């Protein structure tokens, strides 16, 4: 009374003869941050999403030792998520989330990307969403967007009392 | 050298306590702590005025097809004002308040 | 037939290559010319008498 | 520890499929990163480029070979699966299946060879070494020193072992390794090699030839070049 | 080499002001006294639009 | 499970339908995943084929 | 605008190809350049497919309406098409007019 | 995809010395470039990955320098284990392509070429060809030309060449041109020659067969 | 299984005929009920101590 698939993530087939790759999935990599990009564990009781959220695999290594790890489906959630949602109707192409494996967004060491950028470079994801800085280092190897939120090495003081 | 803190945390709790006069870090994360923050004793300054002044944005495969698009849809939603309602949705509309009056202490030396 | 008048219109005419200027980007301009990335965030607010 | 195995037959017919397969041991194909990948390396040429999977389940393709290329995982056996229908004759050459870590260089294994062609039980002369011997003439050895050794054609009997003899010949003025296969386009092979052995080599009672022993028939056939 | 740039009078962004009496233009320094750069501009006469 | 929620049932006049069609609209009634239905149809194209490409 | 439709209507085995994009035609607004020999068939075609349905919409130059006087009893009801002013501005007034 | 010229395959230094190779590649943002040694009859393996970082167990005079296009790799003192061939890849693109390469070898240049012809025997004469073998042999130098005159015109197609490898105990070639003959030429021209067109040779060592 | 419990519970099950006490009109209920013309307008408040 259980199901059990080979492949977590379904293929995608090649449809009679027609000379057409699937332009229209992207692997799409994220990075953990609230509260641009949030996880929540699935809906044990119904096993789905709340619908303003999207499916993405996360990846779980079986221990904190072991090496071994399963793609567990995961529910994704935020801002980042949602503008993705956006551009996706608008832009009509299908999507397979999955998170980072590294954890970082990804610094430049002995001349190898790590993490988001990492994974992008290699083109083993086609585009990245999340709380990524543009940068001058970034955009000789990756290619941005226009930005939609302002940053910067800001200062923060704690609010005195009046007088 | 001497003023680097462990942890976000750390230097959030050390300016509401005010062992730091003030905390320099990541312009977005700072914004959307001091919304979240209780009693809205953290401010945040300049109204954008900062060094570097970049953005956060969506990457891309090199010479991508995706580029036209994606940054026309953004901007299309730039535009429109939907954007800036995700932005009140899931940013730091909390807070947000006016301070019109402390109670005003003991009038001191 | 609807098109660009003085600055974009100069522009897209080919009599410059390039506008330097306070441009405000948005999508229709970004459809039929292509924006460097921006040098100065910016918004729109109300100027009264003090 | 890092075990990389492979499978699949020596010799195929062209136009058909190909399973060969490859484990990898001393970690996961789920091991959160390094994955397996497959590089193609043609005899006596560079390398061509066919596919590659990491632990996190993402498959990558060439291109150009985007019609017949299929591949799959088994992390239970800690092996990968190829699946390669509709074969061509140009696939003879070697195979390699290789460790394939994140970054962008691979980890290699031994290697194995596959020979597509009209090569089946009844072959023309692909395999090895053929017989020929002394036909007589009375014209050429008259002046110099005289050199005997063994003719070698048309020859499919991959059923004989090829040794010449043995502590006798490995560095006594021969040039016998040095010949190698003469590859040409329609299956045609034919070859010699030569001693610069003095005089008195020839005429001790004892005239050296090429000796093979044939365990197809079980004969210990000889060769000796001609005139 | 040679790229045309067009631009419109804008505060702060785009000072514009009459030439010298010799057609060049009046050298003045900042309150640090830096050379205020210049740039030759030929724009229309936009003080009379008619 | 691959979350392909959207879905449309389509079916012939072979038989056995009706147990088939009653049981897999009961079942969208019940389950809380809730299922969309947009066109439930049951052609048959031996028929005038212009209705079933329709 | 949906799909710009380029038919080689005279070809044997066009034809076999052309129910493949004909029948992808979704929307119920189409505008339509042929002659009056083409239209008959492509509109034969149509209503083997289905195009001639409720919601579909027709728009056709005068062409394919030739001599209106024979009018063609195979078309469609609602079919909307364009012409001259041929019942009310006679051909006598076209010949004044003229000279 | 990327186009991925090499460094010329005309590369050879004698053992102990430095030496750089340095492979050409299309100037785009590339840098995510890896080096491999090759071994004959045995598996390449890796040399540098990122063009900076040497992998494990590799020993320290292969010093990989390079940026932009030109991507070096230099070598103090060449010892037995570095023999082989070295292959380059650059990952920026889509297609991953690899490198052609250049064998290394001793250079100590000598040239004494030997040349022994062999007509075709009886076998093949009664099969209905003839297959005649010019060899070349003991000659260190890879040029190796064979010219073969049949009444004075030189012949092209149906000679082929057997280009060996360079082995390791005397470092010398034997190539061996094998010529395929019909009957009719056979009976209508007697005499054909083979000459052996080399670098080092002013006077190379032309022969025929003899009759029968 | 979607059961239901209440008034509503009980009234599907036909134990009851009609249901007269404040329920509040809304989708979900209508599917398996009918509600007459409401009889009193209403919002939802809060109550706090005073
Ligand atoms: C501001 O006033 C509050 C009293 O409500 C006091 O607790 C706090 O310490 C004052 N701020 C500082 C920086 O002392």
């Amino acid at each position: 009374q259980t199901l059990s698939l080979r492949h977590a993530v379904w293929p995608r087939y090649k449809s009679f003869s027609d000379c057409e790759p699937d332009d229209n999935h992207l692997s799409i990599v994220t990075l953990e941050e609230a509260p641009f990009v949030i996880v929540e564990d699935i809906d044990p009781l119904t096993e789905t999403c709340v619908r303003n959220t999207v499916p993405c695999r996360k990846f779980v290594k079986i221990n904190n030792s072991t090496n071994e790890g399963m793609n567990v489906k995961k529910c994704c959630k935020g801002f980042c998520i949602d503008i993705l949602k956006k551009l996706s109707r608008t832009v009509k192409f299908t999507y397979d989330l999955y998170l980072v494996t590294n954890g970082k967004h990804g610094k430049k060491v002995n001349n190898v990307w790590n993490g988001m950028i990492g994974e992008v470079v290699y083109q083993r994801a086609v585009m990245a969403v999340g709380s990524l800085t543009i940068n001058e280092e970034r955009s000789e190897v990756v290619d941005f967007s226009v930005p939609f939120v302002e940053t910067g090495i800001s200062v923060m003081v704690s609010r005195s009392n009046g007088t | 050298t001497r003023f680097n803190q462990r942890g976000v945390e750390d230097a959030l709790v050390s300016l509401k306590t005010g062992k730091l006069d003030a905390f320099i870090y990541d312009a977005a994360v700072l914004n959307y702590k001091a919304g979240r923050d209780e009693g809205c004793k953290l401010v945040t300054i300049g109204s954008g005025y900062i060094f570097a002044s970049t953005g956060y944005g969506i990457a891309l495969q090199k010479g991508s097809p995706w580029k036209r698009q994606i940054d026309l849809a953004l901007l299309q939603f730039v535009g429109d004002g939907e954007m800036e309602e995700l932005e009140t949705l899931w940013l730091t509309g909390i807070c947000h308040n006016e301070k019109n009056e402390v109670m005003s202490s003991q009038l001191d030396i | 037939k609807k098109e660009w008048n003085g600055m974009m219109g100069e522009l897209l005419s080919g009599q410059a290559d390039m506008i330097v200027a306070p441009l405000t980007i948005n999508n229709e301009r970004a459809q039929y010319i292509e924006f460097s990335k921006p040098f100065k965030y910016q918004g729109l607010t109300i100027l009264v008498k003090k | 520890q890092v075990t990389l195995k492979e499978s699949g037959p020596g010799i195929l017919q062209p136009s058909q499929t190909l399973s060969l397969t490859c484990s990898f041991s001393g970690a996961a194909a789920a091991a959160a990163g390094v994955g397996v990948g497959w590089i193609r390396q043609p005899s006596g040429k560079g390398l061509e480029w066919l596919a590659h999977i990491a632990a996190a389940a993402a498959k990558r393709y060439n291109p150009a070979l985007k019609s017949r290329l299929t591949i799959s995982k088994d992390t239970s056996s800690s092996q990968v699966f190829l699946k390669i229908a509709s074969v061509a004759t140009a696939d003879t050459a070697t195979y390699y299946c290789t460790r394939a870590a994140a970054a962008a260089a691979p980890y290699w294994g031994q290697g194995t060879l596959v020979t597509v062609s009209a090569k089946r039980a009844d072959a023309r002369t692909v395999a090895a070494p053929s017989v020929f011997i002394f036909p007589p003439s009375d014209e050429q050895l008259k002046s110099g020193t005289a050199s005997v050794v063994c003719l070698l054609n048309n020859f499919y009997p991959r059923e004989a072992k090829v040794q010449w003899k043995v502590d006798n010949a490995l560095q006594s003025g021969n040039s016998q390794e040095s010949v190698t296969e003469q590859d040409s386009k329609d299956s045609t092979y034919s070859l010699s090699s030569t001693l610069t052995l003095s005089k008195a080599d020839y005429e001790k009672h004892k005239v050296y030839a090429c000796e093979v022993t044939h365990q197809g028939l079980s004969s210990p056939v000889t060769k000796s070049f001609n005139r | 080499t040679r790229l045309k740039i067009v631009t419109i009078h804008q505060e702060p962004f785009v000072y514009v002001k009459p030439t010298m009496s010799d057609g060049t233009c009046k050298e003045e320094f900042t309150v640090n006294g830096d050379p205020v750069k210049k740039v030759i501009c030929t724009g229309p006469n936009d003080t009379s639009p008619g | 499970d691959y979350d392909w929620h959207v879905f449309s049932l389509v079916t012939t006049i072979f038989p056995g339908y009706r147990d088939f069609i009653s049981f897999i609209k009961t079942t969208v009634d019940n389950s809380f995943v809730g299922w969309d239905m947009q066109n439930v149809i049951t052609l048959d194209t031996s028929f005038e084929d212009a209705k079933t490409q329709v | 605008l949906e799909e710009v439709l380029l038919l080689d209507m005279s070809l044997d085995d066009g034809d076999s190809k052309i129910q493949n994009q004909l029948k992808k035609l979704q929307s119920p607004i189409i505008l339509l350049y042929c002659t009056k020999e083409e239209a008959t068939y492509i509109f034969e075609v149509a209503n083997s497919v289905g195009l001639t349905g409720y919601g579909y919409t027709w728009i056709v130059p005068s062409l394919v309406a030739g001599d209106t006087d024979t009018v063609p009893s195979e078309f469609p009801t609602g079919l909307i098409s364009v012409s001259y002013d041929e019942w009310d501005y006679g051909l006598p007034a076209r010949v004044r007019d003229g000279i």
